[PDB]
């Protein structure tokens, strides 16, 4: 990975591979959905399907080029694909969308049949993806009136109030030079990206981001979405994790790899070295779980989601996994500590060495946005390796021991009990 | 063990009540709020309105009871008196 400022002030980053078939050309944006405002929430999801409209996919099948688009919470994404030797192909493509000519992506026509096919897209996610609605709701509950609570995709009563003057209002303060990178992966080297962006002079005016007033906060409260009429209960909960560039990030990633995931209909996942499979596979008590650790730019999140029809024992699920968690600052082992570095440095080298280059593209671009340069795999495989016992019930002592939870939960929720005795198994009562 | 006669109340995931379907609730932690922020209006403001709503009830029905128990017992003081003393003998036939 090489990092280069050029003489007008772009940065262009670059991760060679030459046994690629395949190049990736793109511009990642620092700003994502938690640089809005519960007005105007929606319009980086909108900005998304006018780059994936018909008539500007149509202009680039001629050339051979293919276009991804991804919205997250603190960062947009626009590449372009094509076969390694049509590279400055798509960085015309580029130029005449994003620098210009953006005028005739935003007439009328095209506006409303966009937006119209994002309306039904948010409809059809809010009645039918009961797993990913629910993460939402956890995530609008534990930073409630603070910005990291807005969805990404909009909400269908902030969508239906958008027009186009919106759209180019947060495009004048957020598609800057100062904002942006220029990112390159598969079959590209890094000078004849350098070179080829430099033969096109490219003012590029010297604006810069607004500034936020709030500051990311978690709070301990709960929301219920009861529905009778579902056949099974979906839950997630978690506490307060590490952000992006904590001293403790891989510490928190090694836990959640203690306990890791299950599948309740594969022979093979029953068989697993968790010792909370003992408890639960007696009666049944769940289909699957998965536990994760989620890292932003202000605080993150660490938990777990599960999905059941056993509607009747879901205070017993509850109970179990929380005092599973509660080991963490006792009575953890030295087996449970190793298998998980093993299993966490397979994890992270299947997500980093995937051979799609428009994976490579987010993940690169992503990090040179907050840290100016990338991590590589062999020095994050060497602090892994130098995570013992007392490091990992030292960081649960500060972030699990009573603590405060968040708590989402839609479909057959009537077994699940009230917040304060959910709250009061964070601690033991035998210490 | 055999299953015995139907009830009107369940267990916790099938209690019993209607299905539901269209209420979302929210609640917030207790270690997050101030502590005892009712102790000046509520016992102020809001006992008073608890109280006037409810004292036509009840002494309305004490005062009749009271006045009844007063003038019987202002009357059996006179019976045995001096004074009222050929009034005890007549309404002791």
């Amino acid at each position: 990975a090489e990092v280069t400022q050029l003489s007008n002030g772009i940065v262009v980053a670059t991760e060679h591979n030459p046994s690629a078939h395949t190049a990736s050309v793109g511009v990642v944006f620092g700003s994502g959905a938690a640089n809005e405002n519960p007005y105007n929430n929606g319009v980086s999801n909108l900005w998304k399907n006018i780059f994936l409209s018909k008539e500007n996919s149509a202009v680039a099948a001629k050339e051979g080029l293919a276009l991804s688009s991804n919205i997250s919470r603190d960062f947009q994404s626009y590449i372009v694909s094509s076969l390694p030797g049509s590279t400055d192909k798509s960085l015309d493509f580029l130029n005449q969308s994003f620098i210009q000519q953006k005028a005739n992506l935003l007439s009328s026509s095209n506006f409303e049949a966009t937006k119209k096919s994002v309306l039904k897209q948010v409809q059809d996610f809010e009645e039918n993806d009961h797993p990913n609605r629910v993460l939402e709701h956890l995530h609008s509950t534990a930073f409630q009136n603070t910005p990291l609570s807005l969805p990404t995709r909009g909400t269908l009563e902030s969508l239906e109030n958008l027009v186009v003057a919106d759209l180019e209002s947060f495009a004048n303060n957020h598609f800057l030079n100062s904002n942006a990178v220029v990112v390159g992966t598969g079959n590209i080297k890094h000078e004849d990206l350098v070179n080829s962006i430099e033969s096109k002079n490219l003012s590029l005016q010297t604006g810069t981001k607004p500034v936020l007033k709030k500051k990311a906060a978690f709070l301990g409260s709960e929301v219920r979405l009861r529905d009778d009429t579902l056949p099974k209960a979906w839950i997630s909960l978690a506490v307060e994790g590490e952000p992006v560039n904590s001293p403790n990030y891989f510490v928190a990633k090694l836990a959640a790899q203690i306990f890791g995931s299950y599948n309740a209909f594969e022979p093979a996942s029953r068989l697993q070295g968790i010792k909370l499979l003992d408890n639960i596979q007696e009666y049944q008590l769940c289909d699957n779980f998965n536990h994760f650790s989620l890292s932003y730019k202000d605080s993150g999140l660490w938990g777990f989601s599960t999905a059941t029809r056993n509607v009747t024992m879901i205070d017993d699920l509850i109970h179990f996994t929380l005092k599973q968690w509660n080991r963490l600052t006792i009575s953890v082992t030295d087996t449970e500590v190793e298998r998980a570095k093993s299993l966490l440095k397979l994890q992270l080298g299947q997500l980093y060495e995937s051979g799609n280059p428009v994976n490579d593209a987010n993940l690169l671009g992503a990090e040179v946005l907050i840290k100016g340069s990338k991590l590589s795999l062999g020095e994050a495989f060497k602090k892994i390796d130098a995570i013992t016992v007392k490091d990992v019930k030292a960081w649960a002592g500060k972030r699990l021991w009573d603590q405060d939870i968040a708590i989402a939960g839609t479909g057959q929720i009537e077994g699940l009990l009230d917040y304060m005795r959910i709250r009061s198994d964070m601690s033991m009562m035998r210490w | 063990g055999p299953p015995s006669g139907k009830t009107y109340m369940g267990w916790w995931g099938h209690m019993g009540g209607p299905k539901q379907k269209g209420i979302t609730s929210y609640a917030v932690s207790p270690y997050a709020q101030k502590p005892l922020q009712g102790i000046f209006h509520n016992a102020v403001f809001n006992s008073f309105r608890r109280f006037k709503s409810q004292f036509l009830y009840v002494l309305i029905p004490a005062g009749i009871y009271w006045y009844w128990w007063k003038n019987g017992n202002e009357y059996n003081e006179f019976l045995y008196s001096k004074a009222g003393r050929e009034e005890l003998e007549r309404v002791n036939v």
